[PDB]
C-alpha cells in the first residue's frame, strides 16, 4: 500500500508500491479503478479508468494483485457493456462465470491456415470488387460521413443464416447516436448473435484506450471454443 | 524594508532577490535615474523589465521599491507636445508640468455603461466615407503589406478634421526615431497639430518601451473622455509591438507556442481595444474610436497575427499591394472590407443614395473573372464606380461635397471623369448654395428636381 | 592528468578530471582510439570520439597528446592512401613523416595575396573552353546524382603529370567499391607515386567523415608554402 | 482552513494550504485584503482550482483581470464550485461568471436557489430517440440540414462570414412563438454586440421569458471557460424540475478550448500538435455531453463554431464534428461572392435527410440540387482555362441552371435592415420546395441572374424582373 | 584586481571576477600568456562583455581563435570600450576589427585621439531631415527610385545577382567626384575582393580620401560584428567634427544578425522562430539608428543585406524595411533571363518618387511605366500555359511592349567592359526620365526584341538596330 502525490487530468503519481508489476491494477477508497503504465524509481504513474473529482491527496492506493481480466460468456449476446466488466444497460448481472487476460500472445506462423472462405455483407462492389475472407483483416479509412457505419450494419445484419458471432464498438461517440444505431438493429433482430461494447465522451480518454482490446478479448472465446467471431469497430 | 538586490542583468530584463512587498505591475527604482516594471513573482525571486537604457545597470545595485501601479500623467498641458509613452518630452522645450496621472491598467467600463454608435465620422476620402463608413466610436482595423499607402489615410483624416471640436492622439511606434519628422513637419504645414498629441517610441529606445507605446496614447484620449467630447487614437503599426511582446516573454524563461509569438497576445489585444468605449448619457456622451494598424509578411491575411487581430476590431480595411500599382488609391478591396456598425452613424442623405453601393461594387468584382445586355450595363457601371472613388493626398473633399456627386454616380448619370468631379465641384462652389445649405443644415437631401435642372445644366455647360 | 569517462552515449563522452586541457588538443583512450575536446564546462570535458566506440566503458582511462590538431606532412605520404588521423590504409609499413601541421591555422591574409593569370590545365574541352580555371581560384562542382562528376575530377588530375603539381584526393562518406576502381585507376596511371589519397568511408563514424577535409587540405597547403603548386578536390561537401 | 499565496505568473496563482486540510478539485475559494498603508490597493475575488502537488500547494486559474496581487495573502476555502441561480428569480436579468447581476435594476437576495455548474452526464437508457423537423423560414436550413428537434445545432464559420446575423435571425423568429425558456450565452464575441442586445430585447418584450449570462473578452480564460457552462446550469434545473422546453444559444464556444490553450503552457502541460492543450478531448467531452435531450424535457441548442485560420482540418474543429447531428459550414468565398447567407450546399448534412421524417417529396428535390451543385464545382474550374463555348452546349447548361439555383439560395433578412436597409419577405417550407421544383422545371431560363440576389419567396422574382 | 577563464565553449568564453570589479556592457577584456612548459602554446587574445550571470560571473565573445586557452589563467579588464583611431591619420590606411594596421606600412602612435565604439543616437533635437537626389547614372535606378542625399539605400538579392557589381559601379560613378570623406568597411566578403580594391585604390591615386576596415568570412563569430561599427565610428567624426559629407559603403552588413545566432545557442537563450537570438529586431535597429544626418553634416550610406534564399519572408531581412529610405531588390529569375541589372521595377520604391521634388513629367512616366508592367506581371498564368496569341487585340497590343521597356531596364557597367566588348556608358537622369517617353508613345517600340539589350541611351538603340540589319 501506498500514498498518492500528484493528480490532474486523470492522472496520478504515487509513492510507495513497491511490488507493482507493469500493468498491475490498483485501488483507492473511492472505488474507481486504475492501471499502471510507467514505472519511475521514486514514483509510479497511474492512469484512472473513472471519475477522479474525488480523489485528494494522502488518499491510500491498494495493490489488486491481478492482470486485467474482462469477463465472456455467450449469455452476453445481446446485451450492451462497457470496454470493462460492468452492466451499462441495467437488467442485472451480466451472467458470466469465465474471465480472459486481455495479454492473450498471437498466433504463431504454424498455427494458422490459408483462407478460401468469405465472409458477406450483401452490397454489390465490397462483396465482389475488394473481397474479404474469413479470415482476413480489411482496412476502412476516411473522413467523418460518407457513409462508413453503413459498412458495419451491412455486415453485421446479413449474416443471419451464415452463423458469424459479431462484436461492434462503437469508441468515445455519444450516447444518443450509439442508441439510435442499437435501435436500428433491433428493428432487424441484430441483437440475438452481437455483442455492444461502448465508452461515451464523459467517460475518461483510458475506457477509449482499453475499448479494441476488449473488442478482441470478448471475441476471441469462441474461436478458442470452435465457433466464428466477427470484430468492428466505429473508429 | 523594501529593498533589493539584483544577480542577474541581461538585455533589459533583470532579477532580484528580495522585495517582499512588490506587487505586479508596480513599479521599481534603480539608482541610474530608470525605472522598471515587474511581470513576474516567483518563489525567491523577481522578474523586472527595464525601462531605459541598460548601460549602467551592475549585479549587487540596490533596487527600491516605489508603490504605484503603472501610470501616464495627462491634461490639456500637453496638447501640440511630442511625449515618450513615459511623461518625458521628447521635442524639449521644458517639462510640461502635469499635476494629475491615470492608472491605465483600470478595467474596462462594462454593460449598460456603453450606448450605440450614433454619430458619423469623415476622413474626407470617398472611397472611405462612401463604400466602408466608419461610425465616431467604432474601432476600424487598417491590415496590409509595407508601403501601400497606409500613413496617408490617418494624416489626412487628422488634418481634414480640423473643423471639429475632436481631440486626436497619434502614435509612431518601433520606427526609426527621426522617421516621424516628416509626419510632425506636414502637421504643422496645414495646422492639423494645433490640437493634437504625438507619442513616439523609436527603435533605438529599448523593446520594452514599444510594448507599453500603444498602451500610453488610449490613456490620453480616456483621459480626454468622460467628458462630453470625440476622442481619436491612431497606432502607426501594432506588429512591431507583437514581436516586443515576444522577445520580451522570452528572455523570461516562459515556454513558446504556436510560433515564436507566445498565446497571450489575443489577451493582450483584448486588453487594449477593447478600452474604447461610446458612453451613454448618464455617461456623459463621449466618444473614443481607434485606428489600429497591422503589418503581414507577404500580404497573408490567413496568418496567425491578422487573424487573431480580426477577431476583436468592429471591421477591416483590407490594402492589397496588387492594386497599388493599378493605379486605384487607396487600395481599398470593396469585397473583403468588412465594417459590423454599418449604417447606424451616418447622415440620413447617404442612406437614400448609396446605401447598398457596396454590394454592386463586390457583385462587379465578382463578375469581372467571368468577364475576362445587362452584363455590359453592369459592367460599364462598375468601371465608373470605380473610377470615381480615387482621391489624392492631402486634398480632402468635405462631407458636404460628396453626397452631391454620389448621386449623380448612383442614378445613372470614362476617360474624363475625373475631371469631370472637380469641376462640377466648381460648378457647385460658384451656384448651388441654395443645395449646399440645405445640406448642411437638415443632413437631409433637397428637392430631387432642383438637383436635377442643376446637374442637367451642367452637362449642357 | 588524469581523469575517468562516465558518459558513452553515441560516439560522445563526458569526461571528469583533466585539469590542463586545452580546446582542440588531441586526446587518447586507454583502448587505443582517439578523440578530441570541444567543450570545457564547470567540472567535465566533452570529447569526440574519432573511431569505433563499442569498446569504450564507464571507468577507462584517459589521456592527455599535449598538442593541438596536428596531422604529419612530408614526402613520406607521396604513394599511400592514408586516414585522416595519421595512419596507413593498404599496409605498407608505418610512415615516416616527422614534420606536422596544425589543420586549425590561421589563413593567409592582407598583404599576402595576387590576382591570378594562369591557367589550370584540365584537358576537358568544354570545361577549359567555356569556364576557365587559375590557380588560386576554388571552383565549385555541384549537380544531381548519377551524372558523373567524380569522372571529372579523376580526368583533371591525371592531366597534372606535364604541369608538376602535388595533389590531394578526398573521398567522403563514400563506397569502397568506386573507392577503390579509382585507386587502381590512378594506380595503373601511376598518379599514385605524387597524388595523396585520404579516404573516409560511410562505415566510418560522423566526426571522421567530419574532420576529413581539414586534413585534406592541411597536408596540401604544406607543398604551397615551401613553393610548389597544389591541386586539392572533395569528393561530397553534402 | 487558511492558504498563503506563494507564486504569482498572472493567469495562474499557487497557493499553500498548511492547515492540514486541503481543498478538493473544482473547489471555488476566495482572497480578501484591505491596504496596510496607502500604497496596496484593497482586493477582494474568487478562484478556482486545478491541480494539486506534494508540499499542500494548490493551482488556481484566474477569472479576473488582477495586477496588485500581493505575497502573503490570506485564502478562505468555499467548499462547492461555482453556483448559479435558477428558477423564477432568473428570468428577465443578467447575470456574471460569479452569480451576481449585470444590470441596474437591483440585487438578488440569498434566499434564492442556486445549482452547481458541474455534474456527471446522463446515461444510456433516458436518451430520447425520436426527431422532428423544426422550421425557421431560412431557405437554405430548412432544406437541406433541417434541424432536428431537441437534438445539437452547429454553425460553423470562419472570421467575419456572416454567423451572428443568422443566429440572431434564429432568435428572433424562434423565440417569439416558441413558448420554451430561453437561454442565450455568449463566450467569444464582441461586448458591443452583447450590451446591444439586452436593450434589443428590453424592447421585444422576450425578456419575460429569457435570462442571460455574460462577461465576455475583457477577462482571463478562468471566466471565458465557465461562461459557457453558466448557462447549461441555469439550462439543466429549468428541464429536469420545472419540465418545460428549452432554448440554448451558445455562442463561439471556440474559446473555451482556446482559453484552455492559454493557461496550458504554465500549468505544467506540454504542447501538442498545432499547440493545443493535451487534454483536448477530455475537457471537451465533459461539455458536449452535457447538452442533451432526456425523456423527462427536450432540450433545443444551437452553437456557434469559429474556425481558427478558416480552414477545417485543424484538431479543434475536428474534435467539434464528433457531436453535431446537423452542421452547417460557411465559406468565406461565399462572403466574398456577395451572396448571403454564405452557406455551402455540399457539405452541410443532417440526420433529417431520411424519407420516413422529410418525405419523398423532399428527398429527390434535394438529392437532384445537391448533385447538380457537386458537378458544377468543377465544370466552373474547367471553364476558366479551356475558355467558354469550347465545352459543348448540355454542358453549358449546367452552369446556365447552376447559376440560378445558387443565386436562388441568397435570402433577405429581417434582422439585417441595417446592413440592407429592407425589410425583406417571409417564406414556408413548402413554398421552397415548390421554387425548387420550379427552377428545376424550366419556367424560369429566360429572367436574369442578378434577379435572383437577395429575395425570399419565389413570387418576388417575376416583380423584381418588372422592376427592372 | 584580475579575472580568471574557468568555461569554453568556443567563441563564447566565461570569465570570472572578484567583487566590485564586474565590468559593464561592451567593455574590453584582454588575455596574456607564455608558455611555462612545452605542451603548451602562446596567443594573444580580447574579448568582449556581453551578459551578467551572476556568481561574479560575466559572459564574453572572443575576438580572436580561442583555441589552446587553458583554464585558470589569467585575464586583464582595461575597464573601457574597445578603442580605434579615428581623424586624418586613419586617412589611406587600413586596420582589421581590433583597430590595428593590417597593411604593414606603418604604425600609428598615441597621440592620434581614438574614440568608443558604442554612444547613444542623437536626440530628437539634434536630427533634421530634408529631401534631396543623389544621382548615379543608372537608368533602372535613377528613375523608379532615386536616391537621396544622407538617407539609407537598401540591396537585396539572393546568393549572388551582382551586389557587389552595384556597389562598385557606384563607387566608379559617385565615390571619387563626390568631394566628400569616402569609408568602406569590408564586412563579410570574399577576401580576395578586399585585396583587389586595396590595389585598385592606391594604384588609381582615390586612397588619400578613403579610410577602411576589414572582417572577411575567415573570421570568427565575434569579429564579424563590428566591423560595421568600427566603420561607422569613423564616418560619424568625419560627419561632425570636420563637416564634411561623408559616403559609406557596406555590403554583407546582414552576416551582423547571422553571427548573433552563432554565438546567442551558446550564451544561453532561447531560441526564436527559426532559431535567431530573440534580440534582432532591437540589435539592428542600435545599429541603424546612428546612420543619421545633422544640423552640422550628411552621412549617405548604401548597404546590401544577404537574403537567406529566394524567400524575401524570412524574418531577417523582411525586418530591414523599417529603416531604408530608398529600396531596390534583386532575384535570380530576371537574373537568367540574360538582363542585366535585374532590378524588379514593381518592388523597388523610393520617398523620393513624389511630383513636387521631381516634376510632372516624371511621376507621369514612372507611374504609367509599373501599371503596364502591372498588367503584362498578371497575364504570367495565362500566357505561360496556352501562349501569348490567345489574348484579344487590345491584349496583344499590351503584350508588344512590356518585354521591351524590361530590356530597356539593360545597360552596360563599367566593371562589366572585362566581360563584354563595349565599356561602361553613363545616361543622365534627365535623359532617363526622357527615354521611357519614345516607347511609351511609340516613336522606336518598332524594332526587334533584343536591341534594346545592353545599350546607353536611346539613339544607340537604333544604330544597334542598324547593324542588326
Ligand atoms: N447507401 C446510402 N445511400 C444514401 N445515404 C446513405 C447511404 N449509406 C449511408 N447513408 C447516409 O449515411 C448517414 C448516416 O451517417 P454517416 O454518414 O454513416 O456517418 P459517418 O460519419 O459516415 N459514420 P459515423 O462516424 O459513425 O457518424 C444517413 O444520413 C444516410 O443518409
Ligand atoms: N492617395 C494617395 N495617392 C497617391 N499616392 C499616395 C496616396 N496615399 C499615399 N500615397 C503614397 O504613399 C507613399 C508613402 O507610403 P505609405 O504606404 O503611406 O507609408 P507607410 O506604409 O504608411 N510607412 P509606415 O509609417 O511604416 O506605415 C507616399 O510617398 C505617396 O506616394
Ligand atoms: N565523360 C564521360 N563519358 C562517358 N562515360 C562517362 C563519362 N563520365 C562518366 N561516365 C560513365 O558513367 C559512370 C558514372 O560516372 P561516375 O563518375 O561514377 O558518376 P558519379 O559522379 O560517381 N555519380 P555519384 O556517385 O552520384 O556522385 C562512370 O562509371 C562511367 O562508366
Ligand atoms: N444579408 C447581409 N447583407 C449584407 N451584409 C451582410 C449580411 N449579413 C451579414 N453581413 C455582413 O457580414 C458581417 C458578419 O458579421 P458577424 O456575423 O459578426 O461576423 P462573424 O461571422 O460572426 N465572425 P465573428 O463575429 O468574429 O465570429 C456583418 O457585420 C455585415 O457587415
Ligand atoms: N552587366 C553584367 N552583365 C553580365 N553579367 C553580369 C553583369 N553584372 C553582373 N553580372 C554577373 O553577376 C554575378 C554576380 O556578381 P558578384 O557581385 O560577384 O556576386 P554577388 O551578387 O556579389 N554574390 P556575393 O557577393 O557573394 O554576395 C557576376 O559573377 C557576373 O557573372
Ligand atoms: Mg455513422
Ligand atoms: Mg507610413
Ligand atoms: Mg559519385
Ligand atoms: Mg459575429
Ligand atoms: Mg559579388
Amino acid at each position: 500500500v501506498g500514498t498518492v502525490i500528484q493528480v490532474g487530468d486523470g492522472i496520478a503519481r504515487a509513492h510507495g508500491l513497491d511490488n507493482v508489476m507493469s500493468g498491475e491494477l490498483v485501488e483507492f477508497a473511492n472505488g474507481v479503478m486504475g492501471m499502471a503504465l510507467n514505472l519511475e524509481e521514486n514514483n509510479v504513474g497511474i492512469v484512472i479508468l473513472g471519475p477522479y473529482t474525488g480523489i485528494k491527496e494522502g488518499d491510500e492506493v491498494r495493490r489488486t494483485g491481478r492482470i486485467m481480466e474482462v469477463p465472456v460468456g455467450e449469455a452476453l449476446i445481446g446485451r450492451v457493456v462497457n470496454p470493462l466488466g460492468q452492466p451499462v444497460d441495467g437488467l442485472g448481472p451480466v451472467e458470466t462465470t469465465e474471465t480472459r487476460p486481455i495479454e492473450s500472445r498471437a498466433p504463431g506462423v504454424m498455427d494458422r491456415r490459408s483462407v478460401h472462405e468469405p465472409l458477406q455483407t450483401g452490397i454489390k462492389a465490397i462483396d465482389a470488387l475488394v473481397p474479404i475472407g474469413r479470415g482476413q483483416r480489411e482496412l476502412i479509412i476516411g473522413d467523418r460521413q460518407t457513409g462508413k457505419t453503413s459498412v458495419a450494419i451491412d455486415t453485421i445484419i446479413n449474416q443471419k443464416d451464415q452463423n458469424m458471432i459479431s462484436i461492434y464498438v462503437a469508441i468515445g461517440q455519444k450516447e444518443s447516436t450509439v442508441r439510435t444505431v442499437v435501435e436500428t438493429l433491433r428493428k432487424h433482430g441484430a441483437l440475438d448473435y452481437t455483442i455492444v461494447v461502448t465508452a461515451s465522451a464523459s467517460q475518461p480518454a483510458p475506457l477509449l484506450f482499453l475499448a479494441p482490446y476488449a473488442g478482441v478479448a470478448m471475441g476471441e472465446y469462441f474461436m478458442y471454443k470452435g465457433k466464428h467471431v466477427l470484430v468492428v469497430y466505429d473508429d | 524594508s523594501d529593498v533589493g538586490t539584483v544577480i542577474q542583468v541581461g538585455d533589459g530584463i533583470a532579477r532580484a532577490h528580495g522585495l517582499d512587498n512588490v506587487m505586479s505591475g508596480e513599479l521599481v527604482e534603480f539608482a541610474n535615474g530608470v525605472m522598471g516594471m515587474a511581470l513576474n513573482l516567483e518563489e525567491n525571486n523577481v522578474g523586472i523589465v527595464i525601462l531605459g537604457p541598460y548601460t549602467g545597470i551592475k549585479e549587487g545595485d540596490e533596487v527600491r521599491r516605489t508603490g504605484r501601479i503603472m501610470e501616464v500623467p495627462v491634461g490639456e498641458a500637453l496638447i501640440g507636445r511630442v511625449v515618450n509613452p513615459l511623461g518625458q518630452p521628447v521635442d524639449g522645450l521644458g517639462p510640461v508640468e502635469t499635476t494629475e496621472t491615470r492608472p491605465i491598467e483600470s478595467r474596462a467600463p462594462g454593460v449598460m455603461d456603453r450606448r450605440s454608435v450614433h454619430e458619423p465620422l469623415q476622413t474626407g476620402i470617398k472611397a472611405i466615407d462612401a463604400l466602408v463608413p466608419i461610425g465616431r466610436g467604432q474601432r476600424e482595423l487598417i491590415i496590409g503589406d509595407r508601403q501601400t499607402g497606409k500613413t496617408s489615410v490617418a494624416i489626412d483624416t487628422i488634418i481634414n478634421q480640423k473643423d471639429q471640436n475632436m481631440i486626436s492622439i497619434y502614435v509612431a511606434i518601433g520606427q526609426k526615431e527621426s522617421t516621424v519628422r516628416t509626419v510632425v513637419e506636414t502637421l504643422r504645414k496645414h495646422g492639423a497639430l494645433d490640437y493634437t498629441i504625438v507619442v513616439t517610441a523609436s527603435a533605438s529606445q529599448p523593446a520594452p518601451l514599444l510594448f507599453l507605446a500603444p498602451y500610453a496614447g488610449v490613456a490620453m484620449g480616456e483621459y480626454f473622455m468622460y467628458k462630453g467630447k470625440h476622442v481619436l487614437v491612431v497606432y502607426d503599426d501594432l506588429s512591431k509591438q507583437a514581436a516586443a511582446y515576444r522577445e520580451l516573454s522570452l528572455l523570461l524563461r516562459r515556454p513558446p507556442g504556436r510560433e515564436a509569438y507566445p498565446g497571450d497576445i489575443f489577451y493582450l489585444h483584448s486588453r487594449l481595444l477593447e478600452r474604447a468605449a461610446k458612453l451613454s448619457d448618464a455617461k456623459g456622451g463621449g466618444s473614443l474610436t481607434a485606428l489600429p494598424f497591422v503589418e503581414t509578411q507577404a500580404g497573408d491575411i490567413s496568418a496567425y497575427i491578422p487573424t487573431n487581430v480580426i477577431s476583436i476590431t468592429d471591421g477591416q480595411i483590407f490594402l492589397q499591394s496588387d492594386l497599388f500599382f493599378s493605379g486605384v488609391r487607396p487600395a481599398i478591396n470593396a469585397g473583403l472590407s468588412v465594417s459590423r456598425v454599418g449604417g447606424a452613424a451616418q447622415i440620413k442623405a447617404m442612406k437614400k443614395v448609396a446605401g447598398t453601393l457596396r454590394l454592386d461594387l463586390a457583385a462587379y468584382r465578382e463578375l469581372e473573372a467571368f468577364a475576362q445586355k445587362a452584363t455590359q450595363a453592369k459592367l460599364a457601371r462598375g468601371a465608373r464606380t470605380v473610377e470615381v472613388l480615387k482621391q489624392d493626398l492631402h486634398q480632402p473633399i468635405p462631407v458636404e461635397k460628396q453626397v452631391l456627386i454620389i448621386y449623380a454616380l448612383t442614378r445613372g448619370f470614362v476617360e474624363d471623369v475625373r475631371r469631370f468631379e472637380k469641376e462640377f465641384y466648381l460648378f457647385l462652389d460658384q451656384n448651388g448654395q441654395h443645395l449646399l445649405e440645405h445640406i448642411r443644415t437638415t443632413k437631409d437631401l433637397p428637392n430631387e428636381d432642383d438637383l436635377n435642372k442643376a446637374i442637367e445644366a451642367f452637362k449642357k455647360t | 592528468d588524469v581523469g575517468t569517462v562516465i558518459q558513452v552515449g553515441d560516439g560522445i563522452a563526458r569526461a571528469h578530471g583533466l585539469d590542463n586541457v586545452m580546446s582542440g588538443e588531441l586526446v587518447e583512450f586507454a583502448n587505443g582510439v582517439m578523440g578530441m575536446a570541444l567543450n570545457l564546462e564547470e567540472n567535465n570535458v566533452g570529447i569526440v570520439i574519432l573511431g569505433p566506440y563499442t569498446g569504450i566503458k564507464e571507468g577507462d582511462e584517459v589521456r592527455r597528446t599535449g598538442r593541438i590538431m596536428e596531422v604529419p606532412v612530408g614526402e613520406a605520404l607521396i604513394g599511400r592512401v592514408v586516414n585522416p588521423l595519421g595512419q596507413p590504409v593498404d599496409g605498407l609499413g608505418p610512415v615516416e613523416t616527422t614534420e606536422t601541421r596544425p589543420i586549425e591555422s590561421r589563413a593567409p591574409g592582407v598583404m599576402d595575396r595576387r590576382s591570378v593569370h594562369e591557367p589550370l590545365q584540365t584537358g576537358i574541352k568544354a570545361i577549359d573552353a567555356l569556364v576557365p580555371i587559375g590557380r588560386g581560384q576554388r571552383e565549385l562542382i555541384i549537380g544531381d546524382r548519377q551524372t558523373g562528376k567524380t569522372s571529372v575530377a579523376i580526368d583533371t588530375i591525371i592531366n597534372q603529370k606535364d604541369q608538376n603539381m602535388i595533389s590531394i584526393y578526398v573521398a567522403i562518406g563514400q563506397k569502397e567499391s568506386t573507392v577503390r576502381t579509382v585507386v587502381e585507376t590512378l594506380r595503373k596511371h601511376g598518379a599514385l607515386d605524387y597524388t595523396i589519397v585520404v579516404t573516409a568511408s560511410a562505415s566510418q563514424p560522423a566526426p571522421l567523415l567530419f574532420l576529413a577535409p581539414y586534413a585534406g587540405v592541411a597536408m596540401g597547403e604544406y607543398f604551397m608554402y615551401k613553393g610548389k603548386h597544389v591541386l586539392v578536390v572533395y569528393d561530397d561537401l553534402s | 482552513t487558511r492558504g498563503r499565496v506563494i507564486q504569482v505568473m498572472g493567469p495562474v496563482v499557487d497557493v499553500k494550504f498548511e492547515n492540514g486540510h486541503l481543498p478538493a478539485i473544482y473547489n471555488a475559494l476566495k482572497i480578501q485584503h484591505k491596504a496596510r498603508n496607502e500604497n496596496e490597493v484593497d482586493i477582494d475575488l474568487t478562484l478556482e482550482v486545478a491541480l494539486h502537488l506534494g508540499d499542500d500547494t494548490v493551482r488556481t486559474i484566474a477569472m479576473a483581470s488582477t495586477d496588485g496581487l500581493i505575497r502573503g495573502m490570506e485564502v478562505i476555502d468555499t467548499g462547492a464550485p461555482i453556483s448559479v441561480p435558477v428558477g423564477e428569480v432568473t428570468l428577465g436579468r443578467v447575470f456574471n461568471v460569479l452569480g451576481e447581476p449585470i444590470d441596474l435594476e437591483g440585487d438578488i437576495p440569498a434566499d434564492a436557489r442556486r445549482d452547481p455548474i458541474h455534474r456527471p452526464a446522463p446515461k444510456f437508457e433516458e436518451l430520447a430517440t425520436e426527431v422532428e423537423i423544426l422550421e425557421t423560414g431560412i431557405k437554405v436550413v430548412d432544406l437541406l440540414a433541417p434541424y432536428i428537434k431537441g437534438g445539437k445545432i452547429g454553425l460553423f464559420g470562419g472570421a467575419g462570414v456572416g454567423k451572428t446575423v443568422l443566429i440572431q435571425e434564429l432568435i428572433h423568429n424562434i423565440a417569439q412563438e416558441h413558448g420554451g425558456i430561453s437561454v442565450f450565452a455568449g463566450v467569444g464575441e464582441r461586448t458591443r454586440e452583447g450590451n446591444d442586445l439586452y436593450h434589443e430585447m428590453k424592447d421585444s418584450g422576450v425578456i419575460s421569458k429569457t435570462a442571460m449570462v455574460f462577461g465576455q473578452m475583457n477577462e482571463p480564460p478562468g471566466a471565458r471557460m465557465r461562461v459557457a457552462l453558466t448557462g447549461l446550469t441555469m439550462a439543466e434545473y429549468f428541464r429536469d424540475e420545472q419540465g418545460q422546453d428549452v432554448l440554448l444559444f451558445i455562442d463561439n464556444i471556440f474559446r473555451f478550448t482556446q482559453a484552455g490553450s492559454e493557461v496550458s503552457a504554465l500549468l505544467g502541460r506540454m504542447p501538442s500538435a498545432v499547440g493545443y492543450q493535451p487534454t483536448l478531448a477530455t475537457e471537451m467531452g465533459q461539455l458536449q455531453e452535457r447538452i442533451t435531450s432526456t425523456a423527462k424535457g427536450s432540450i433545443t441548442s444551437i452553437q456557434a463554431i469559429y474556425v481558427p485560420a478558416d480552414d477545417y482540418t485543424d484538431p479543434a474543429p475536428a474534435t467539434t464534428f464528433s457531436h453535431l447531428d446537423a452542421t452547417t459550414n460557411l465559406e468565406r468565398k461565399l462572403a466574398e461572392m456577395g451572396i448571403y447567407p454564405a452557406v455551402d450546399p455540399l457539405a452541410s448534412t443532417s440526420r433529417a435527410l431520411a424519407p420516413e421524417i422529410v418525405g419523398e417529396e423532399h428527398y429527390q428535390v434535394a438529392r437532384k440540387v445537391q448533385q447538380t451543385l457537386q458537378r458544377y464545382k468543377e465544370l466552373q474550374d474547367i471553364i476558366a482555362i479551356l475558355g467558354m463555348d469550347e465545352l459543348s452546349d448540355e454542358d453549358k447548361l449546367v452552369v446556365h441552371r447552376a447559376r440560378r439555383i445558387q443565386f436562388f439560395l441568397s435570402q433577405n433578412f429581417h434582422v439585417a435592415e441595417q446592413f440592407t436597409g429592407q425589410p425583406g419577405s417571409y417564406v414556408p417550407v413548402k413554398e421552397t420546395v415548390r421554387g425548387f421544383k420550379e427552377i428545376l422545371e424550366g419556367k424560369y431560363d429566360h429572367l436574369p441572374e442578378d434577379a435572383f440576389r437577395l429575395v425570399g419567396r419565389i413570387e418576388e422574382v417575376v416583380e423584381k424582373a418588372k422592376a427592372m
